[PDB]
């Protein structure tokens, strides 16, 4: 009768506390747990060891937090991924199991002052070395520079140790050099093969002392939008004054990587108070490539190459606004947000993503089931939408297509799109499942969370599900474990959730329950969820001026600057020219690039659900382990799935 | 008769009004800053002698003299406490891993007919760290020339050895003083 | 001047960098609300312009984060933009533009421009004038001023302008450095790519590489030029070929039954089985959750061969049969092997190993059988009889050894057991005749080191083909005595011998398990576990990479070992050095090293894409201006650009403007067309194309609205919208001979002459003291007086063939009485100064005013070059004259008597 299980991250990191959640199911009076970490399959050594006890008044729930300390037997040789076997002990019933163990100890960002340099001067650089939890740690840095062609000149071995995970680094580039993309590329010496990089350019250049931005009206082009393409060229110096003088304009139409220059809509414009119109008619673009047909051109992108002289001839900028898509639809719909796993006679949640041409989130945007009129919903600030469908008892693959209901535009131009949800293969056709919703609303740290808890099973066995248990899972580490009180008859319960800075940008919470039934068996029942965060700082960096707002600067002036953060840190400044972002404004850092690298480190490669129990748990990137047998399969790879 | 006029830290008085002493009413004393202040052309120079035997109040006529910006120092910081004006002072430090060599603190003084700051601008020289040691059986892949603040020195024993510690050490920075972070390791045989 | 700001008060920017502010600050304040808040104070640099601030936090509590960025914007009601390029070729005349913005609501100003000379770059302004122009700008405009330059120094310059205004008390400066550069071309040599491979070619004696520095003989001096050099690593390490594939061992887990004979049969290919996949990690492949499940079948025959352990600690097929020693052997044998996998109690294994000892050995060291296997195939080889008191002494022995970290301090014996049957295979292994006993007899040598001499001769000369050791009969045996060879040259550590053994054994592609393959499995799978721990010779590969340069005095050591994700060591000279690099270890590697510089070129693309010329004709007050272009294409060129700068004081004709403006492909915005007569210095014509067969050609009247002595040369440049590189200028100027600032240059160094043609005086005020004064100073090197003989003109540079009558003070070119000197002067100062032959004249001048080399030296007439007429003999009698020849000769006796006073 007593179940005991263990449950832990997919995959373990080094130099990390991993957290590990202990259970013993209807078990009575005390419980000695104790765990070990063994390498594998040699067992060489004793990695971790902890001991706790489990107690009625915990419900008989333990945790234990463990570190893998960075012995010199996890490395190599070579490409062959290493593993830890977990053990645990509960009185005399000994539950183990494998785990996948990553090398990478974390992040490293890389931030140069300019974007682009010229041959003689100085590239200054710094290196963030973060652990996961993305906090300063102390470790070696190995730092290569690569030319254009991709060949090492220089590699430095240094440590962000007592540096407080900053670490300044500079470069000179000779005046003899090869010109076009440099990279800087760093590593954490553990892990060789994770690697961050940032380019930064080499070329021959000039400020060009004012700015010049193409506008296009729509972010996108409507194939038969009869107008055109209609762009705005405003022209204005880099101290703010608007400029005098005059535009060339041309027009692109490009596929992939190859373009095809329209020579025939090149137009010369009068820039009238530092602006100007010029417009690319239908006829014109239909002109220039060779099909007739109209919806060839959807998919493909168009772009607007500007050419500002001022009047004095002592100045001349070149601006281009590339990868305007042409569309049918204003919006475009993902399920990427979406589980692909329903509960039969559950309700099924949607989580429908619409964004805008360019990859942005289209606010206030009425989605909806089609055969359903009823089920309709908006999308918020980040751009999704919640829709919920009932859904029959039958294993019969639910398909489901979902479109626009935009007013103000036309059938035609409402986007759509399909997927499939398949159904929770039950054990051995129990038919028990469990499912859980989540409010879908922009989530800020601070607000609380009302997390849904609808269990569906037969009226022999409901009232032995007392409890739910609940995992949170975080940058791919296990950030909470908890329970979940359930009374006879309570088809649905709530959780109230608090979330903190701990829970940015992303978590996924993973909740089962087990029981014995139908003919003496053992049975698991999980369901998964994923939730987003506002992606922000954990704390706040703002920095802006001291003085008054009256008083303007002048070149060699003493001036004040404010800056607002985090008690205790340490912040880093740099003062770039605009002009500089006029050449070249890629590789900057934003705090939604580092939100984004942490993204793609996480274990989990579903929104949540599974076809099955050990499903749930894998894809959220758990393994849940037990002393009857009802286990998970093995994970054999860091990355996830196509 | 009104009395001398009063002494005035920016502004002294000008030939012949400083010899004088019979002050007859409605009359006009005219004054040049001193060093180092700046006349301020929006304001008079002069000052008059009231009815009760006073002056007319003025606020001060010359302006404190400006010192020339300090400038900047390559790794290395400049700390202004209150402003480069005549009779300032401004302080010296270097970045981690660098040394001072030089003034520890310049003063905006008057010169000839202008205020200079009273010491150049001093240097802040990369500390580096003394050669690493050369363990017995072992080499270190790849050397360097120079070893600085936080530079990392990588060993390797030879064939037929076993590594015995630290796969490598770094370079720590106490007191301008360059410090192993600690012992290189050993290659038993 | 008057109401204007001196020019050595007035402080040019200078600070201009793209980036500053690099500075780390900690926030300790006191917070509120969990936030911080510090102020600082930050002298702001010279640019006119916004900056834009990024700042970065790190906290160990609340982590990294990015701010958002925040711009400054620095400005001024006047100031100038000096807008220069990146890099301008040396002794290229070129146009610089420097644009005057106004941004008062509604006040015009008055202002005056001036450019300030400088030795390394020949203009208008000079030592001996100003170039200033006095210009009016409206409220809310700009004032383009253009400059025509020519750079006299390679390396970096500084142009620096500076302007004023009139009745205000405002003023402003530009201090801008630019890159002068050479006119060659880059090209990349290279110089030595040798393969780097210790023992094919490069002796046991390790290679030692002679590189030899670049040819460079075609490099354009006082250039740097950097020898990079490239060590590329070797991917290729095969460890013999692979290792066996972990999916061909599925048959290899059995379930152990049967009795004490049986039973070892069936955890055999078990133990075996693990013990290798454990070593060659393919436990992946393989399916991790089966080692648990193998482990408890390997758990399962040990549990079930305790059963058949009699009382004596020997093993045999039944409980009531008497003990095997070969069996016991065994027993020992697999125990010590499934040690690492399993709880092995000591007791019975050390109980069996002492049983083995006291009972089973001979006083002479050879274990005897007395109770055969029932199965008799399990034993493999040493069933085929012929001297078994070897095969199973070196089988017994091998089991010992394999058992003797185990039980070494609970069998005393066992030492002395181990020498005593080592000291007998050791006496009769010369008379071995078969592969197999020879084989497990070198193996069992192999393991103390008494394996040497003509025994160890014998052992590798017994294999076939060098890879193999075959006996007539089964298969089995031969690869059973093979794998017991390769395990006996793995302890060998006979790195060379290996390889082939190994590459036989994968190819026979035997994966155990079958009738009587005990034997085969364990030790087909115990040799191919130790081929792969022991990895002979690393089996991979280790370069040592020494390179010695006769610049540094240190030795660059270059370690490139693999499983290092790099196989990639850099590094690189600012000098061609001759250098020499010794390499070291096994692999095969490469060094390529690359110079790099630039040879010499003649060039003169450009025009690259554009033909053009300017004609600049007298008018029949005004003068015209035609301009004549072409495309260097295949096509017509499409939009292009004519940007025209004015020569200094002309305006453009309004009708003839209006004229170009009216549609003929041409354009001219409004803009150009309302500027009154005043201040139109530049314009733009707009052209829709340009042709590629024939040219273009437009012209326009240009009318004198400003005079003005020193007049700044016009200039034109054409070029397409999208292309601004791919352009040409050329300048235009009525009389000035090419367009070309006056200059005299040889090869590479100029110096600019646009200045007095020499010291400007008339012979009256110039008296006898202000030529013993002016002709001693240190400056003056050579004064002399000479006669005109000979006046050779040309097109550009005259030549006054002087030859010295006396030489009253010598210049450092040691000039004799008799001899000829060539004065040399631009066309312009032909007419300043009307030099005629057969007449005399008192010369003197600098060291700067040489030309050439010392047998051929040229003077060249500068500022400091004193010219003046000596009259004849029959003209001093002359009373008006006699003051002069007076003078002169007083000068003559004041300096060749005395001289300098010193």
């Amino acid at each position: 009768s007593p179940m005991y299980s263990i449950i832990t991250p997919n995959i373990l990191r080094l130099e990390s506390e991993e957290t590990m959640v202990l259970e013993a199911h209807d078990a009575q009076g005390d419980v000695p747990v104790t765990v070990t970490v063994h390498d594998f399959p040699g067992k060489k050594l004793v990695l971790s060891s902890e001991k706790t006890v489990l107690t009625p008044a915990t419900n008989h729930m333990g945790n234990v937090t463990f570190t893998i300390p960075a012995n010199r037997e996890f490395k190599s040789e070579k490409g062959r991924n290493k593993f830890v076997t977990v053990q645990a002990t509960f009185g005399t019933q000994v539950v183990e199991k494998v785990v996948l163990v990553s090398l990478q100890s974390g992040y490293l960002f890389i931030q140069t002052d300019k974007t682009i340099y010229t041959p003689g001067s100085t590239v200054l650089y710094r290196i963030f070395t973060v652990n996961h939890k993305l906090l300063p740690v102390g470790r070696t840095v190995m730092v290569n520079i690569e030319n254009p062609e991709g060949i090492p000149v220089k590699q430095d071995s240094l440590s962000s140790q007592n540096q407080l995970g900053v670490l300044p680094l500079s470069w000179d580039i000779p005046e003899l050099v090869n010109m076009g993309q440099w990279k800087i590329r760093a590593y954490y010496e553990n892990s060789p093969q994770q690697v961050f990089s940032t380019e930064f350019e080499v070329k021959e250049y000039v400020l060009p002392s004012f700015e010049v931005i193409v506008e296009p009206t729509e972010k996108f082009y409507y194939i038969y939008n009869e107008k055109g393409l209609e762009v705005t060229i405003t022209a204005r110096f880099l101290y703010g004054k608007k400029v005098e003088g005059t535009a060339f304009v041309i027009f692109g139409i490009q596929d992939g990587e190859q373009r095809i220059s329209l020579p025939e809509s090149l137009k010369r414009i009068p820039i009238e108070d530092g602006s100007g119109e010029v417009v690319l008619s239908r006829k014109v673009l239909l002109d220039g490539v060779q099909n007739p047909r109209a919806e060839d051109l959807v998919g493909k992108s168009l772009y607007v190459s500007a050419t500002v002289i001022l009047h004095s001839g002592s100045d001349m900028v070149q601006a281009e606004r590339s990868g305007i898509p042409i569309v049918t639809s204003p919006y475009q719909i993902h399920f990427t947000k979406t589980p692909k796993y329903f509960k039969p006679g559950m309700p099924f949640d949607l989580m429908v993503f619409v964004t805008n041409p360019d990859g942005s989130p289209a606010y206030r945007v009425p989605v909806a089931v089609q055969g359903e009129d009823t089920v309709q919903s908006l999308t918020q600030g980040d751009g999704v939408a919640k829709l919920s469908i009932n859904t029959h008892p039958s294993q019969k693959p639910l398909s489901i297509t979902v479109r626009t209901k935009k007013q103000e535009l036309s059938e035609a131009e409402q986007a759509t799109r399909t997927m499939q949800a398949l159904p929770y293969s039950t054990v051995g056709n129990s038919n028990n499942y469990l499912h859980l919703s989540v409010l879908r609303t922009e989530l800020r740290p601070g607000e609380t969370l009302n997390v849904n808890f609808l269990l569906r099973m037969d009226r022999a066995h409901e009232a032995k599900i007392r409890y739910y248990t609940y995992l949170i899972m975080n940058k791919g580490r296990l950030l909470k474990a908890g329970r979940q009180v359930r009374e006879p008859g309570q088809d649905l319960v709530v959780l109230p959730l608090s979330i903190t800075t701990d829970f940015i940008p992303s978590f996924r919470l993973v909740a089962y329950y087990t029981l014995i039934g139908a003919s003496g068996q053992r049975e698991v029942v999980a369901d998964s969820v994923w939730v987003d965060v506002k992606d922000s700082c954990v704390g706040s960096l703002v920095v802006k001026s001291g003085q008054s707002e009256d008083r303007q600067p002048v070149p060699g002036q003493q001036m004040t600057l404010k800056i607002e953060g985090d008690h205790g840190a340490r912040v880093v400044l740099v003062a770039v020219d605009k002009g500089v972002f006029v050449l070249n404004k890629k590789n900057k850092l934003t705090q939604s690039k580092i939100w984004d690298v942490v993204e793609k480190a996480d274990i989990g490669c579903t929104p949540g659900s599974g076809k099955d129990y050990a499903g749930v748990f894998s894809d959220a990137g758990l393994t849940f382990t037990s002393s009857s047998g009802q286990q998970t399969a093995q994970r054999a790879e860091l990355q996830c799935p196509q | 008769s009104c009395e001398v006029p009063t002494r005035l830290n920016s502004a002294s008085l000008k030939q012949p009004y400083i010899t004088q002493n019979y002050f007859p009413v409605g009359t006009v004393v005219e004054y040049e800053c001193r060093p180092g202040y700046r006349r301020e052309p929006s304001l008079s120079p002069k000052l008059t002698c009231l009815q009760n035997l006073k002056w007319s109040t003025a606020v001060e006529f010359c302006k404190k003299k400006s010192c020339p910006n300090p400038g900047e120092i390559r790794n290395g910081q400049i700390d202004v406490p209150g402003g480069i004006l005549f009779g300032a002072t401004i302080s010296f430090s270097c970045n981690t891993g660098y040394k001072l060599f030089g003034s520890t603190s310049s003063f905006c003084l008057i010169s000839g007919s202008s205020v200079q700051w009273s010491d150049p601008l001093p240097e802040c020289r990369e500390i580096y760290c003394p050669a690493p040691p050369q363990i017995d059986n072992g080499i270190i892949q790849g050397e360097r020339d120079h070893y600085g603040y936080r530079q990392s020195v990588t060993y390797a024993c030879n064939k037929g050895f076993t590594m015995i510690g630290e796969h490598s050490i770094y370079c720590t920075v106490n007191n301008d003083e360059g410090e192993w972070s600690g012992p290189p390791p050993e290659c038993r045989g | 001047d008057e109401d204007i700001i001196a020019e050595e008060n007035i402080v040019s920017r200078s600070e201009f960098p793209e980036s500053w502010l690099w500075n780390v600050e900690d926030l300790k304040e006191p917070p509120k609300n969990g936030i911080s808040t510090k102020l600082m104070n930050i002298f702001l640099k010279d640019s006119i312009t916004t900056w834009e601030i990024l700042a970065v936090s790190m906290s160990d509590k609340k982590g990294i984060c990015v701010a958002d960025p925040f711009e400054v914007t620095v400005m001024q009601d006047f100031f100038i933009d000096l807008r220069l390029p990146y890099s301008v070729v040396r002794n290229e005349q070129v146009e610089i533009r420097a644009v005057l913005y106004n941004y008062r609501q509604n006040q015009e100003l008055k202002v005056r421009v001036e450019l300030l000379h400088n030795p390394a770059f020949c203009s208008l302004a000079t030592t001996k004038r100003r170039h200033q122009q006095t210009v009016t700008i409206p409220p809310k405009s700009s004032l383009s001023v253009p400059y025509v330059i020519v750079p006299l120094k390679t390396g970096l310059q500084e142009v620096e302008v500076k302007a004023a205004v009139y009745h205000h008390f405002i003023s402003d400066g530009v201090r801008k450095s630019l890159k002068v550069v050479p006119e060659g071309i880059r090209m990349n040599k290279t110089v030595a790519v040798r393969t780097l491979d210790p023992e094919r070619l490069g002796r046991e004696g390790v290679q030692k590489e002679d590189i030899p520095p670049a040819d460079l003989s075609d490099q354009v001096p006082d250039t740097e030029s950097e020898t990079r050099i490239l060590l590329q690593g070797t991917p290729v390490a095969q460890m013999t070929e692979d290792a066996v594939d972990a999916e061909r061992l599925k048959h290899l887990i059995v379930t152990p039954s049967g009795c004490g004979e049986e039973n070892m049969i069936g955890m055999t290919p078990t133990v075996i089985a693990v013990h290798y996949l454990d070593e060659t990690e393919q436990w992946e492949k393989f399916g991790l959750e089966k080692r648990q499940g193998a482990l408890e079948l390997i758990k399962k025959g040990y549990t079930q061969q305790l059963a058949f352990r009699q009382p004596s600690s020997a093993f045999a097929a039944f409980v009531k049969r008497a003990p095997s020693t070969w069996l016991t052997a065994y027993v020992v044998k697999v125990f010590s092997l499934a040690v690492n996998l399993i709880a092995i109690d000591s007791q019975v294994l050390c109980g069996a190993v002492k049983w083995l000892i006291l009972e089973k050995q001979k006083p002479d060291g050879v274990f005897q059988e007395d109770a055969p296997v029932i199965h008799q195939e399990m034993i493999g080889g040493l069933r085929n009889n012929n001297e078994k008191d070897m095969a199973l002494t070196a089988f017994v022995l091998i089991s010992l050894q394999e058992a003797k970290d185990i039980c070494e301090e609970q069998v005393n014996s066992l030492p002395g057991s181990i020498t005593k049957a080592g000291d007998f295979l050791e006496a009769n292994y010369m008379n071995l005749q078969r592969s197999y006993t020879v084989a497990i007899a070198g193996y069992a040598l192999a393991q103390m080191g008494r394996l040497k001499g003509p025994l160890l001769n014998k052992f590798l000369t017994t294999a076939k083909d060098k890879n193999r050791w075959e006996d007539p009969g089964k298969q089995l045996y031969n690869v059973e005595a093979t794998s017991y060879a390769l395990l006996a040259l793995l302890q060998l550590k006979d790195f060379d011998f290996v390889p082939p053994v190994v590459r036989w054994l994968n190819e026979q592609r035997y994966y155990g398990g079958g009738y009587g393959s005990t034997q085969a499995t364990f030790m087909v799978f115990q040799a191919l576990a130790q081929y792969q721990k022991d990895a002979p010779d690393h089996q991979e590969l280790n370069l040592d990479v020494s390179l010695q340069l006769p610049s540094r005095s240190s030795k660059i050591t270059h370690r490139i070992h693999w499983e290092s994700a790099s196989l990639l060591r850099s590094e690189e000279t600012k000098e061609n050095e001759g250098f020499t690099v010794t390499a070291e270890g096994k692999g095969q590697g490469t060094l390529s090293v690359v110079t790099m510089y630039h040879a010499k070129a003649k060039d003169q693309l450009t025009c690259n894409k554009f033909d053009l010329k300017v004609t600049i004709k007298p008018a029949p007050n005004t003068m015209i201006l035609e301009i004549c272009t072409r495309y260097r294409g295949d096509q017509d060129a499409t939009m292009s650009i004519l940007d025209i700068s004015m020569m200094t004081g002309f305006a453009p004709d309004t009708d003839d403007l209006k004229q170009l403006a009216n549609g003929v492909d041409r354009y001219i915005s409004k803009y150009e067309l309302d500027k009154a007569f005043s201040d139109r210095n530049t314009l733009i014509i707009y052209l829709d194309k340009v042709s590629h067969s024939e040219d273009d050609c437009l012209a326009f009247k240009v009318h004198q609205y400003f005079n003005v002595e020193l007049i700044q040369p016009g200039a034109v440049k054409v070029y397409a919208y999208y292309n601004l590189e791919e352009s040409c200028t050329r300048f235009y100027h009525p009389e000035k001979e090419d367009g070309k600032l006056n200059k005299l240059c040889r090869d590479e160094l100029c110096r600019c002459a646009e200045e007095n043609c020499f010291i400007q005086k008339s012979d009256d005020k110039v008296t006898l003291e202000e030529r013993l004064d002016k002709a001693c100073e240190p400056g003056v090197d050579y004064v002399y007086k000479t006669r005109l003989v000979k006046v050779q003109l040309s097109n550009d540079f005259d030549e006054y063939i002087m030859a010295i009558e006396q030489t009253i003070k010598s210049g450092s070119d040691e000039v004799q009485v008799g001899q000829q000197r060539t004065f040399i002067s631009p066309i312009k100062c032909r007419e300043a100064l009307k030099l005629e032959e057969k007449k005399h004249y008192l010369m003197w001048g600098l060291s700067s005013d040489f030309w050439g080399e010392k047998p051929n030296l040229s003077y060249i007439i500068g500022k400091d070059t004193w010219v003046e007429h000596w009259p004849e003999e029959d003209e001093c009698q002359d009373e008006e004259n006699q003051k002069q020849c007076q003078d002169l000769g007083a000068f003559t006796e004041s300096m060749v008597v005395f001289g300098c006073p010193n």
